[PDB]
Order: structure tokens, then C-alpha cells, then sequence
């Protein structure tokens, strides 16, 4: 199928308890597999997935040093978002940035990212043209001018067509075990009276990769969206994901219920009916 | 691996 | 600022077997800004062997973090998950369940 890298930067300023905290971690598709955290003994990019570690120690080296670069121009850039916003030396602020590569089957680019946020809303973005800039407001347009300036654009599309689909794909080949397996989820019915006359059938998928799936409630065939009660999917800890999906149904009407699940891993998409 | 982000906002 | 405020997802790793080693998760997901505090609740004592995830954050530029322990369910046992958040009011505790 399709996959993707991306790099997840959390900066966050903290007046009066030193500079701003950064962190970065870098996924492919689902799996972590580096991190970097300014606030850590010894700040370095360190491997978080097994496949990742047989990189050499120039791959380490260049990503720490580019890490601890970063730490500094993200701290220059709170300084400036304050003074943008006119904003006081007392609070605390949150810059975030995620930008990565997607590929398709045929390891082909599929599309470029390169999105930053301050205090949780969009500031600024690079178009999928990958040569030029959404400002979300008129903060955000000084930036755009420094970066046109500064022609960074032109740097991310180079990164972005060359090193990131490059380095995907040789991630996805030296990971190709885990990173290229999807596991179908363990799934079952389960149900929970409510009174004599309504009962909960939720619907479980359990311990499945990638996180993508589908997991659906019918009666009589109609889709239950409005009255299904879908939790987020949710990390396992073990690499793998869950999911549930809830329905309260009147007492002896259950098998007018289907749960239906699809996912990548699955040989056929399940439908389920509670079986007491 | 990452990019070097060239210019602060 | 935009302030969001915390979801929370208490769960374990396995099904749950009364005796049988497991993992307990604590997943908070949704919030905005960054700073939580999260415990892991044993009969409402902290729990001091927790590891948690790198700190990462969602497409919509909300954070997420899983916090985790090993532990072994039994029929007497309530574990919890107490979470505090400067959108919260008081720190919010939820119980396990183990059929959620
Ligand atoms: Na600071
Ligand atoms: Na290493
Ligand atoms: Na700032
Ligand atoms: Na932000």
C-alpha cells in the first residue's frame, strides 16, 4: 500500500524554568522510530524501533546535530512569534511543526508536508505545489516573506522529492517485517445489559497494525453512525492498536446487528453478530 | 533523515 | 490560547484474565497545551513504575501521550487513571473497566 515519514516538532517555552523545551519524533506510517528531546542528560536522536538501529553512527551524528540546530532556531522563532502576537515575556507558547513525505505502492511521491502551528492553531503551511505558502493570518505573512526571501520552499521541495522519499524507502526495506506486515485485528461481540429493556453489543477489533480500519454497526443493513458510539483508536503499547464500536439496542432485536470491520490485514472484511 | 530548518519564522 | 481538553481511555493491553500478567494503559489524547500531569492508580495509591510515550500530537495539532505499567487484575483490585490538565477544574480520575 501507500506509505509515509514524518517528523512531529514540539517546542514550548517556559519562562522562568530555562529555554524552550524541543522535542522531535519521527514516524514511518504508525511505527516510531527516533526521537530527540532537548530536556533529556544527553540530547541525541536516539533509535525507538528495532530495524532502525543498524544505521551507522553518521546517520546519528547528522540527525543530532540537525536536531540541536533546530533547538535553537525554534527558540528564535518563539521569540519572534511573540513579538509578532505582542504577546508578554510571562506565558508560556507552543510552536509545532510535522512534515514528511507520502509515497504510493510504487515507492512514486504522492505528496510533500511541511505545516506549522503556534498556541494549537494553523500558522503557516506549504502548498502541495511544494513551491509556495498558506498564511493563516497576518503574523503568518512576515513569515512567508522571510521564507520567499530565503527561498525555503525551493529547500523543502529538494528534501522532500529527494532525501525523504529516499530514506522512506529504504526504512521501508530494512523494516519491511513489521513495516510492510498489516495485522488483521482479533474481533469479537461482546454484550452488556442496560435494563429489561436495552443492551450494549460492542464491537471489538483488537491488536491490529496499521491503525487504519473501518469498524461499523447495521440494523436491518442501515448504518448506526449517528447512535454508535466509536471510541479513538488506541495504541496497545505493543505496536499494534484497538478499537470499539457500541450500539444499545432494544432487548431481543439483537440479531438485526452486524458489525462490519475491514482492514488491511483481514483476508475478507468480517461481519459479526453477537453469538451468546 | 531531517531536515535543517533554514530560516526561523 | 486555544485550550482543548483532555480525552481519556483507561484499558489493558490483553483482555483482562484475574491473575494473568498484563498492561495497564492510560491513554490522554485530544488536549492542548502540552503540559499533564497523568498517574497510574492502584487502590487510589500512585503507582511509581510508569513508563510513558514520547510525546507526539494528532493532525489537528492536539497532543498525545500513553502512560503504562505491568500489573496482574485480580476480582478485588480497582486501578484508575488520574489525570490533571489546566483545562481541568480538579484532577479527573477514571476507573478501569474491563469490559472498555
Ligand atoms: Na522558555
Ligand atoms: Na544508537
Ligand atoms: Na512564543
Ligand atoms: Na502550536
Amino acid at each position: 500500500g501507500s506509505h509515509s515519514m514524518r517528523y512531529f516538532h514540539t517546542s514550548v517555552s517556559r519562562p522562568g524554568r530555562g529555554e524552550p523545551r524541543f522535542i522531535s519524533v519521527g514516524y514511518v506510517d504508525g511505527t516510531q522510530f527516533v526521537r530527540f528531546d532537548s530536556d533529556a542528560a544527553s540530547p541525541r536522536t536516539e533509535p525507538r524501533a528495532p530495524w532502525i538501529e543498524q544505521e551507522g553512527p553518521e546517520y546519528w551524528d547528522r540527525n543530532t546535530q540537525i536536531s540541536k540546530t533546530n533547538t535553537q532556531t525554534y527558540r528564535e522563532s518563539l521569540r519572534n512569534l511573540r513579538g509578532y502576537y505582542n504577546q508578554s515575556e510571562a506565558g508560556s507558547h507552543t510552536l509545532q511543526r510535522m512534515y514528511g513525505c507520502d509515497v504510493g505502492p510504487d515507492g512514486r511521491l504522492l505528496r510533500g508536508h511541511d505545516q506549522s502551528a503556534y498556541d494549537g492553531k494553523d500558522y503557516i503551511a506549504l502548498n502541495e505545489d511544494l513551491s509556495s505558502w498558506t498564511a493563516a493570518d497576518t503574523a503568518a505573512q512576515i513569515t512567508q516573506r522571510k521564507w520567499e526571501a530565503a527561498r525555503v520552499a525551493e529547500q523543502l521541495r529538494a528534501y522532500l522529492e529527494g532525501t525523504c522519499v529516499e530514506w522512506l524507502r529504504r526504512h521501508l526495506e530494512n523494516g519491511k517485517e513489521t513495516l510492510q506486515r498489516a495485522d488483521p485485528p482479533k474481533t469479537h461481540v461482546t454484550h452488556h445489559p442496560i435494563s429489561d429493556h436495552e443492551a450494549t453489543l460492542r464491537c471489538w477489533a483488537l491488536g491490529f497494525y496499521p491503525a487504519e480500519i473501518t469498524l461499523t454497526w447495521q440494523r436491518d443493513g442501515e448504518d448506526q453512525t449517528q447512535d454508535t458510539e466509536l471510541v479513538e483508536t488506541r495504541p496497545a503499547g505493543d505496536r499494534t492498536f484497538q478499537k470499539w464500536a457500541a450500539v444499545v439496542v432494544p432487548s431481543g432485536e439483537e440479531q438485526r446487528y452486524t458489525c462490519h470491520v475491514q482492514h488491511e490485514g483481514l483476508p475478507k472484511p468480517l461481519t459479526l453478530r453477537w453469538e451468546p | 533523515p531531517e531536515m535543517t530548518f533554514f530560516s526561523v519564522k | 490560547m486555544i485550550q482543548r481538553t483532555p480525552k481519556i481511555q483507561v484499558y489493558s493491553r490483553h483482555p483482562a484474565e484475574n491473575g494473568k500478567s498484563n498492561f495497564l494503559n492510560c491513554y490522554v489524547s485530544g488536549f492542548h497545551p502540552s503540559d499533564i500531569e497523568v498517574d497510574l492508580l492502584k487502590n487510589g495509591e500512585r503507582i511509581e513504575k510508569v513508563e510513558h510515550s514520547d510525546l507526539s500530537f494528532s493532525k489537528d495539532w492536539s497532543f498525545y501521550l500513553l502512560y503504562y505499567t505491568e500489573f496482574t487484575p485480580t476480582e478485588k483490585d480497582e486501578y484508575a487513571c488520574r489525570v490533571n490538565h489546566v483545562t481541568l477544574s480538579q484532577p479527573k480520575i477514571v476507573k478501569w473497566d474491563r469490559d472498555m
